[PDB]
């Protein structure tokens, strides 16, 4: 009968190269229950075929997903995770920051 | 080093569609090997390391049954757990399981479990003897004593110590390259200002596997844990992890501050300073 | 696969009787035996988890998973002991058991007072047709088949007014015509 | 416990075959299995929460089980074929059993699929009353009954006395023999025996029956030979209690 | 490997 809200970090695999090929991650853990909406984003515009892992959860129950894609940073685009579920009443938005 | 073999298990109920969502992970230390997923198409147990993809049909059909007949049992406690509670058929309720096998650097079995979760919250766990169970609750209790009349903790004694300990022995060997494999972290450092009095020092640790690294940041050669933050270690996503770790300092004095990297994989630990 | 011998043993009552199958898949974990009547289901008898030995009353089970080799033992053997033993046998991944193909066993009766006697019957309706019974004869006593196919034999079997134990030993032969009438039947073994 | 249908069926090739079975109340696992009159058991398929669970042993033609609820499952068999003929047995339990090795059986379907139902014979049965000479030789008496002629082998033979049905003295054959071993389906013999003592044999009052129940043709199948269908019956032969 | 044949019912 018990909510907790995910955490969200927003992060590239590799470290970003302006015109280099990366992955842009979203870590969404801490959350329950499981239903979670995630979005990856480029300039506020969804990302379409986002890739995702196989739920699991940590030592305390709760709830943890990698949220992905191939993209390629620039100097001027902007990237976010934007994330859903009952504990938010909107969807949050974390932006990238590359340092970081 | 030590090892572990653990299957994760969550089943959500669903009213007004058809069916539990049953979602199954196995992993061997920090590399999942196996899925399956109640929505997807294929119904079977799906490989998910290299080293699993050569068990044969026999073992797939086995693995991919179990799972299933897992989910079987998940689909009578939702229901059960409603009728213990009380609750109303109109919401969607969570069930959770874990169980599992440490190893120690020898190969030799350390422990085993089994814990369950009804709504995120401890219901029953096999305690550490696996003769016995802890129960959270009066309706865990009428559940812990369908157990111990049905001998569950001998069956479970019998595969954590046996079959478990056994098969996970295997795996380590199959996949050594992978599973065996350590891959040291490449660390480097960053600084920006925060204030005028203010600079804000992250240390980092990239590519490493597996997991469990100790970050730390010395001010003289002494532990600095006031104004110290560690993110939570995160998968890069291509089987390795990242971590970093931050401290708060007055500025101009960046070098004063040693960030350590500890690692597996690390012969010595690291040290690390701002040279700007 | 599991291999079982089919038999038939035929043995003595009081005899010690032992049983057994050998199988080939190591992860068969559950071993098990079950005792089946004729023309009844199967009757689980004993069950054995991995677990080496294991007795009740006259019945004892055992398993060694290293020559992947089981076997049930009865003691003191008695008549009503006779039916086919089937040992069955499962991993941890299924309910799915595999059975070996059974053993049949027979537990021959003691005749205390043994008493080889050939009767005849009266047709019950108006039929000077009829047949001849061996009667309350002996347990060393194999009635066997035919000479040509028009006598017809049938084999012993074991009648007891049972509480008040008086048991007895039966065939029964027949043919259409006088020609073949109370003539030879042989016994040989 | 489980209950199974049909007991018997015999039928001729090329028909659809249903068989039922409803488990012991409460038991949420179900199996199907088959033994053909040579060996053990195979599972066919089992059941948990009316889910198939493992199939691994359903033949891969003609053989589809199903549950639509918790009290309730088919096998269906379309076509049947004669190598169909077995005794299929039914079985249900609950996961506190199932850990013990133990499930709970039916008492069986047992299934002829004959290619020519032309074949079908029901017995003739016959009984015969205690010798003149073994009533003073041991103060005991036999009858016999015997049933001849029958195929296919679906029989089951009871002795009755006074109208209540006779359980002690009574030995009948373990097997039913082929009158004809030279043909592989060929008729069928079978014998049964009822001793009592010479005083209960010799007193008026007493009726002995040899009551046979015969499995063959129900009310659906086609018949159009001379003689009377050879449809399931129970045939009986009688004998009186005297001092002659 | 897992555990098998099935968990016990709560």
């Amino acid at each position: 009968m018990i909510q907790r809200t995910p955490k969200i970090q927003v992060y590239s695999r590799h470290p970003a190269e302006n015109g280099k090929s990366n992955f842009l991650n979203c870590y969404v853990s801490g959350f329950h229950p499981s239903d979670i909406e995630v979005d990856l984003l480029k300039n506020g515009e969804r990302i379409e075929k986002v890739e995702h892992s196989d739920l699991s959860f940590s030592k305390d129950w709760s709830f943890y997903l990698l949220y992905y894609t191939e993209f390629t940073p620039t100097e001027k685009d902007e990237y976010a995770c934007r994330v859903n579920h009952v504990t938010l009443s909107q969807p949050k938005i974390v932006k990238w920051d590359r340092d970081m | 080093g030590s090892h572990s073999m653990r299957y994760f298990f969550t089943s959500v109920s669903r009213p007004g569609r058809g069916e539990p969502r049953f979602i199954a992970v196995g992993y061997v230390d920090d590399t999942q090997f196996v899925r399956f997923d109640s929505d997807a198409a294929s119904q079977r147990m799906e490989p998910r390391a290299p080293w699993i993809e050569q068990e044969g049909p026999e073992y797939w059909d086995g693995e991919t049954r179990k799972v299933k007949a897992h989910s079987q049992t998940h689909r009578v406690d939702l229901g059960t757990l409603r009728g213990y509670y009380n609750q109303s058929e109109a919401g969607s309720h969570t069930v959770q399981r874990m169980y599992g096998c440490d190893v120690g650097s020898d190969w030799r079995f350390l422990r085993g479990y089994h814990q369950y979760a009804y709504d995120g919250k401890d219901y029953i766990a096999l305690k550490e003897d696996l003769r016995s169970w802890t129960a959270a609750d009066m309706a865990a209790q009428t559940t812990k004593h369908k157990w111990e009349a049905a001998h569950v903790a001998e069956q479970l004694r019998a595969y954590l110590e046996g079959t478990c300990v056994e098969w996970l022995r295997r795996y380590l060997e199959n996949g050594k390259e992978t599973l065996q494999r350590t891959d040291a972290p490449k660390t480097h450092m960053t600084h920006h200002a925060v204030s005028d009095h203010e600079a804000t020092l992250r240390c980092w640790a990239l590519s490493f596997y597996p997991a469990e690294i100790t970050l730390t940041w010395q001010r003289d050669g002494e532990d600095q844990t006031q104004d110290t933050e560690l993110v939570e270690t995160r998968p890069a996503g291509d089987g390795t992890f990242q971590k970093w770790a931050a401290v708060v300092v007055p500025s101009g004095q960046e070098q004063r501050y040693t960030c350590h990297v500890q690692h597996e994989g690390l012969p010595k630990p690291l040290t690390l300073r701002w040279e700007p | 696969e599991v291999e079982q011998d089919p038999g038939p043993l035929s043995v003595p009552e009081g005899a010690i009787v032992s049983l057994n199958c050998t199988y080939s898949n190591s992860a068969f974990q559950y071993f098990m035996w079950y005792r089946q009547y004729s023309r009844k289901g199967p009757e689980l008898l004993m069950y054995t988890y991995s677990s080496g030995n294991k007795e009740d009353g006259r019945f004892t089970a055992q398993v060694d998973k290293s020559s992947k080799y089981i076997s049930l033992f009865i003691r003191d053997s008695q008549p009503s002991d006779s039916a086919t033993y089937l040992c069955a046998m499962r991993g941890d991944s299924s309910y799915k058991l595999i059975f070996g193909s059974g053993t049949r066993l027979l537990v021959r009766p003691d005749i205390q007072n043994p008493d080889p006697a050939v009767y005849q019957l009266r047709d019950s309706k108006s039929s000077d047709k009829s047949v001849c019974l061996f009667t309350d004869f002996d347990s060393q006593t194999n009635v066997s088949q035919s000479k040509d196919s028009d006598v017809y034999i049938t084999d012993k079997c074991v009648l007891d007014m049972r509480s008040m134990d008086f048991k007895s030993n039966s065939a029964v032969a027949w043919s259409n015509k006088s020609d073949f009438a109370c003539a030879n039947a042989f016994n040989n073994s | 416990g489980v209950i199974q249908s049909p007991r018997h069926e015999v039928t001729e090739m090329g028909q659809q075959v249903t068989l039922r079975c409803k488990p012991i109340s409460g038991h949420d696992y179900l199996f199907w299995y088959r033994q053909t009159m040579m060996r053990g058991l195979e599972l066919l398929i089992y059941f948990n929460n009316n889910v198939p669970i493992d199939d691994s042993g359903m033949p891969e033609d003609r053989f589809s089980a199903k549950m639509p609820n918790a009290s309730f499952s088919t096998l269906k068999i379309q076509p049947s074929e004669p190598r169909d003929s077995a005794v299929y047995f039914c079985a249900s339990s609950l996961w506190e059993k199932l850990a013990k090795n133990i499930q709970y059986f039916g008492a069986g379907t047992r299934l002829s699929v004959l290619e020519d139902l032309k074949n079908v014979f029901p017995p003739e049965v016959a009984v015969f009353e205690p010798s003149e000479a073994e009533i003073s030789h041991t103060q005991k008496a036999t009858l016999v009954c015997l049933a001849t002629g029958f195929y296919p082998d679906h029989v089951e033979l009871s002795w009755w006395v006074n109208g209540k049905e006779v359980h002690s003295g009574v030995c009948t054959d373990p097997q039913p023999l082929k009158e004809q071993p030279a043909l592989n389906d060929s008729r069928y013999a079978l014998s049964s025996r009822l001793r009592v003592s010479a005083t209960f044999w010799q007193d008026p009052r007493n009726h002995f029956r040899c009551q046979v129940q015969f499995y063959g043709l129900s009310e659906n199948d086609e018949w159009t030979q001379d003689r009377a269908k050879p449809v399931t019956q129970i045939v009986s032969a009688e004998a009186w209690g005297r001092a002659d | 490997r897992q555990w098998g044949p099935d968990p016990a019912a709560v």
